[PDB]
C-alpha cells in the first residue's frame, strides 16, 4: 500500500523558512491519478489546507497562505517538499503530507486519503 | 469560500447507543461534495466517508452518512469505546477547501 | 464618416457572438445535478456565431471581431495603427455588454461562471499557453488564406470556412483551457464576474499566434 | 397570375417547415419516463429546414416563411402593403395545417406539448421579450446582408448562410423562451393545442427586432 | 458506350450509399443492454452520404441514386423509359451488394436488424404512408429547384443542397417509419434478412411524393 | 524554391490536423469511469480539420496531406516519383511531431491510448483490411471528381466536400477499425506509443483502395 | 437554518383586500434555487395552493384564483408580500408561507418544504 | 388538472401495526412527482416523502413510500403515538400544483 513519510528541523525561529520533505513509498508519484498536498493542525484546532502540486508542476494554494507557501515535486527521488517563508509563533502546528484525490475532468483537489 | 458549521461542540453518549452529527454548510454544495474525517487524538486523521454517502474501503459498516444540499449527516448505528473522538467534515464541490471545526464525542 | 460605420460593427458584431455563444454554454441542470456537458453544442454555437458575423458585416468593419486577428493585420500593414486602436477598444466593448445582457436575463441559479475560460487543473501554464498558440495560429492562417485577393481557387463560402476552423479549435481545448482563440471573448466575462486567474495567457498566446500566422503567410509562403 | 403562385408557395413552403421541425421536437420517451433532450437535433432541423425551403422556394416567393421578415420588407419598401397582407394570411394558415398534420400522425403518448414555445418560468416577460428581440436582429441583418445587390464579396450559398442564422438562435435560447424567432411558427400549435400563455411577445419581439434590422441596415449602414 | 458508364455509377453508388448510411444505425450495445440511439449521427451519415455521392457521380450517370428520383424524372420527360429500366434495376442491386456486405464484416452479436425500416408500433399503414408521401415530396422539390437550368440565382453547392435536404428528413421520421424516401434503401436490407413487413408503403408512398413535387414543379410552378 | 514551399506546408499541414484531431478523442472521464464516446464529435472534428488544411495549404502543397492520396496521384502520373517521396517523409515526420507534442500537454490520467486505431476484437484481419479498402475508395474518388479540371459543373467548396467524405468514413468505421483512410495518420501515434498491433492493414488496406479510385476515374470513367 | 414568519391584520370585513407579509430569516430570498409561495386550509377542509414567485419577480397564480390574488417581492428586507383582493366569509382559512422547491430546466414549482 | 383522490377517509389500526395510505391521481404523473405531507392538528404541514420514493432529512426510517403511474403509497412500518395524524398528498407533474382530500388516522 501507498506511505508517507515527513522529515524537517522541528524548531525554527521566527522570520525563518519552514523546509519539509515528504517521501512516498509503495507508490508512483509520476505513475497516478492523485496529487500531493499539506495540511496543518494548530494546537487546540481544526485542520487547515496549505496547497497542493501534480507530477506536472502545476500548484494550487490556500488563498489565505497563497503569498507564503512554495511546493515543489523530485519524481526522480519520489518526492514532494514545502517551503513556508515569513514564519511567526501562530505557525505552530502539526504538519502532514497526504494524497489529494482529484476530479479528472477540471483537475481540481478532493478529499485528502490517505495521510502521512 | 463555504463556511461548514458542526454541531454540537460536544455530544456525550453511552456506549453502545446511536450518535447523529451534522455538518450544516452556509451555501450550497455541489454534486454532494462533501467527506467525513476521524482523528484519534495524537494521531494522524482518517477517511471515512466521501460524497457524502459512500464508504473508503475497510472501514466498519456502522457508519454512514447521507445528505443533500446543504444538510448533511453521520449516523454511527452502534458506538463503540474507540469511536469517542474527533471528527472533521470538508466540503470540495468549489474552492478553495475547507473543513469543519471538529465535533467531540465523550463517554456520557 | 466610413470610419465610425467600421468601429461601429465591429461593436455590434462582437456583442451578438459574445451573448449567443456564452449562453450556449450555460448548464440548466444547476449547482445541484449538473447536466453532462455536450461539446457538439457549444462548438458549433461558437463556429456558426463567427460565420454569421462574417457575413453580416464583413463589407462594412472588414470582419475581424478579434483583436488578435487586427494586430495580425497591423503588422503586415493592412490597417493603420490608429485604425486598429479603435477597433480594439470596441470588440472589448462589446463583448463587455454582451455578456451583462447574458448576466440580466439569465437566472441566478444557472449563471455559473458565465462562460469565463480557465485553464485545466493539472494543466500548467506553460501548456496553456501552448495550446492557445496553436488553435490560434491555423484560425489565422485560415483568414489570410481565403482572404488573399491572389487566389484564384478560393471557392464556396469564405465566412464559412472560417467559421469551421473556430469550430475545431474548440472540438479540441474546451477541456484543455477553454478554447478562448480570442482575446476579447475571455475579457468579457472575466470583468463581470472579477475571475482573472491565469488571464495574461488569453492575451499573450493569441496575441503570438496571430503574428506568426500572418507574418508567415505573409512573407515565407504567400509573399 | 405570377401572384398566386408566390402566395401558394408561402402557404406550402410554411407547411413544410412546421411540420418536420416541430416534429423533431416531439419527446419519444412518453410522460412516464421522458428521454434526455437533444439540443443540437431541434436546432440543426429547424436551421436545415429554412435552409432547404429558402432554396425551393426562392425564386418563387422570395422565401419570407416567416411575418416578422415580411413586415421588415414592407417598411424598406421592397414589397407592397397588399402584397405582404396576403403572405401574413397564407404563413399563418399554413403553420395552422402544418401543425394539424403533426397532430393527427403523432401517437397520443408522445404528442405531449406539440412543439408550442414557452417562456421559462423563471424569466419574466420583459426578459423573454428582449431574448427574442435579439435573435431575431440578427435572422433579420443575416437576410439583408446576403441578399444585396450592391455587394460584390457574398459567396457561398445564401440558403445556407440564412440557415445557420436560424440554428444559433436555437441553440441559445431554446431554454429561454423557446426560440421562436418567428410569430407564425408559434401561432400554428397554439391554435389546434389552445395555449395561449405568453402570446404576445411572440408578436411583438420578433417584429421589433425585425424592423429595426432592416431599417438599421438599409437606412444607416448600407444606404 | 456512355450508357454503360451511366448504369455502373448507379450501381457503385448506391452500394457505397448504402453501406456507409446502413453501419451508422448498428446498435453496438447489443441486445441485452442496448446503447441510446444517435440520431444526429444517423441523419447526418445518410445526409452526407448522398451529398458525396452526387458530387462523384453527378456527372457520369446524373446522381439519381433513388428509385423514386428515376421514376419522377421520366414522368417530366427527362429520360426515356429504357434508360430508367436500368437505372432503377441497378440501384436495386447495388442496395442488396451494400447490405450483404454490411452482415458479413459485422460481427453476429450485433447485427440486430441490419437497418431494415419498419413502422412505429403505434401508428397504422396509413399515417406511415402519409408520413413518407410528405418527407419524399420536399426532397424531390429540392432536386428539381437546386438543377433547374433556367434559374439563374442557385448558389453554392447543389450536392450539399440535397444532402441537407435528406438530414431534415431524418431528424423527422426516424421513429416514425424509419424515414426510408427511398426505395431501393428498403429493399436492400430487407432481401437479405427477409422482413418484409408493411414494405409496400415504402414504394408506394416515396413514388406518390416524387411525382407531385416532379410534376408540381415542372408543371405548376416554373413550367 | 517552390518544392521546399510544398514540402513544408505539407509537414506543417499534417502537424496540425493530427494534434487537433487525436485531442478530440481523448476520454476525459479517464480509466477510472470512461464517459460515454461522442461519435459525432470526433466525426465532424476529423472531417473539418481536413475541410481547413485544404483550405489553407491547398494552393501552396496540393492538399494531400495523405499518403494513400499521394500515392494515387504519382500513379495516374500527376507528380513525379521524387516529388511524392518526399510528401511521404514529410506527412509520415508531421504524424508523429503533432502525437508528441498531443502527449505533451495531455495529463497522464486521460491519455489513455492516445487516438491509435485498432480493430475490433470479433471482427478478423480480413474484415478490417476490407473496410479501411472501402472508406478510402470512395475518399479519393471524391478528391479526384471534385479537382477534375475538365468540369464544368462543381459548385461550392471542393475542401468542404472533401471534408464530409472523411466525416461519412468516420461516422461508420470508428468502432470496427478505428477509420483510418490515413497510412500517416495511424503511423504517429504507433510510434509515441509504441502500439503496433495489425498495423500493415493501414498501409495495405487504404493504399489499395487509393490506387483503385485514381486508375478507375482517371482511366475508366473520365478519361 | 431557514425559518418563515407570517403577519397580517386578522380580521377583516368583506368586500376589502388581505395583506399579509412572510419575513424569511436564515436564509436570502435572492441567493438560492427557492420560489417562495403561500398556501392555505379553509377550516375542516384539506390544503389550497395560491401562488408563488421569483426574486426576478416573475409569479404563478392558482388558475381559480389568477384574477384577485396578488404577490410581490421585496429583496431589500427580505420579504414577499400577498394582497387578495375581494374577500368573503368564504375566504376564511389559516394562510402559510412556504418556500417553494423548482425545476432549473422549466422553473416550475414542485412540493414546499418548509412551511410557516 | 390533475384529481386526487385519498382512501380511506378515515383508517383505524391500534398502535404498533402498519399503515398504508393510498393516492390514486386521475391521470398519469410524469417523473414519479408525488410528495407526501403530515399536519398534526392545528400546526403547519410537513415534507415527508418527495418523487414518490425519496425521504427528506430527518424524517424516521420508519416512513417509507413507493409507487408510479397514477397509483402512490405511504406505509408506516410501526405506528406510534403521534403518527395518528393528517395526511395529505401532492402531485407537481403537471401544473397547477394540486393536494389531495386527506386520510385522517385514529387509535382503534
Amino acid at each position: 500500500q501507498v506511505q508517507l513519510q515527513e522529515s524537517g528541523p522541528g524548531l525554527v525561529k521566527p522570520s525563518q523558512t519552514l523546509p519539509l520533505t515528504c517521501t512516498v513509498s509503495g507508490g508512483y508519484i509520476s505513475s497516478g491519478s492523485h496529487q500531493w498536498g499539506w495540511i496543518r493542525q494548530p494546537a487546540g484546532k481544526g485542520l487547515e489546507w496549505i496547497g497542493r502540486i501534480y507530477t506536472s508542476g502545476s500548484t494550487n494554494y490556500n488563498p489565505s497562505l497563497k503569498s507564503r507557501v512554495t511546493i515543489s515535486v523530485d519524481t526522480s527521488k519520489n518526492q514532494f517538499s514545502l517551503k513556508l517563508s515569513s514564519v511567526t509563533a501562530a505557525d505552530t502546528a502539526v504538519y502532514y503530507c497526504a494524497r489529494v484525490n482529484y476530479d479528472l475532468l477540471t483537475g481540481r483537489a478532493n478529499f485528502f486519503d490517505p495521510w502521512g | 469560500e463555504i463556511v461548514l458549521t458542526q454541531s454540537p461542540g460536544t455530544l456525550s453518549l453511552s456506549p453502545g447507543e446511536r450518535a447523529t452529527l451534522s455538518c450544516r454548510a452556509s451555501q450550497s454544495v455541489s454534486s454532494r461534495s462533501v467527506a467525513w474525517y476521524q482523528q484519534k487524538p495524537g494521531q494522524a486523521p482518517r477517511l471515512l466517508i466521501y460524497g457524502a454517502s459512500n464508504r473508503a474501503t475497510g472501514i466498519p459498516d456502522r457508519f454512514s452518512g447521507s445528505g443533500s444540499g446543504t444538510d448533511f449527516t453521520l449516523t454511527i448505528s452502534r458506538l463503540e469505546p474507540e469511536d469517542f473522538v474527533v471528527f472533521y467534515c470538508q466540503q470540495y464541490g468549489s474552492s478553495p477547501l475547507t473543513f469543519g471545526g471538529g465535533t467531540k464525542v465523550e463517554i456520557k | 464618416q466610413a470610419f465610425w460605420k467600421a468601429v461601429t460593427a465591429e461593436f455590434l458584431a462582437m456583442l451578438i457572438f459574445v451573448l449567443l455563444s456564452l449562453g450556449s454554454t450555460i448548464n440548466w441542470g444547476g449547482t445541484e445535478k449538473p447536466l453532462p456537458v455536450d461539446m457538439v453544442l457549444i462548438s458549433l454555437c461558437f463556429g456558426l456565431s463567427i460565420a454569421t458575423m462574417v457575413q453580416c458585416f464583413g463589407h462594412i468593419s472588414g470582419g475581424h471581431i478579434n483583436p488578435a486577428v487586427t494586430v495580425a493585420m497591423v503588422c503586415t500593414r493592412k490597417i493603420s495603427i490608429a485604425k486598429s486602436v479603435f477597433y480594439i477598444a470596441a470588440q472589448c466593448l462589446g463583448a463587455i455588454i454582451g455578456a451583462g445582457i447574458l448576466y440580466l436575463v439569465t437566472p441566478p441559479s444557472v449563471v455559473g461562471g458565465l462562460g469565463v475560460t480557465m485553464v485545466h487543473g493539472n494543466l500548467t501554464a506553460g501548456h496553456g499557453l501552448l495550446v492557445e498558440l496553436i488553435i490560434t495560429f491555423q484560425l489565422v492562417f485560415t483568414i489570410f488564406a481565403s482572404c488573399d485577393s491572389k487566389r484564384t481557387d478560393v471557392t464556396g463560402s469564405i465566412a464559412l470556412a472560417i467559421g469551421f476552423s473556430v469550430a475545431i479549435g474548440h472540438l479540441f481545448a474546451i477541456n484543455y483551457t477553454g478554447a478562448s482563440m480570442n482575446p476579447a471573448r475571455s475579457f468579457g466575462p472575466a470583468v463581470i464576474m472579477g475571475n482573472w486567474e491565469n488571464h495574461w495567457i488569453y492575451w499573450v498566446g493569441p496575441i503570438i499566434g496571430a503574428v506568426l500566422a500572418g507574418g508567415l503567410y505573409e512573407y515565407v509562403f504567400c509573399p
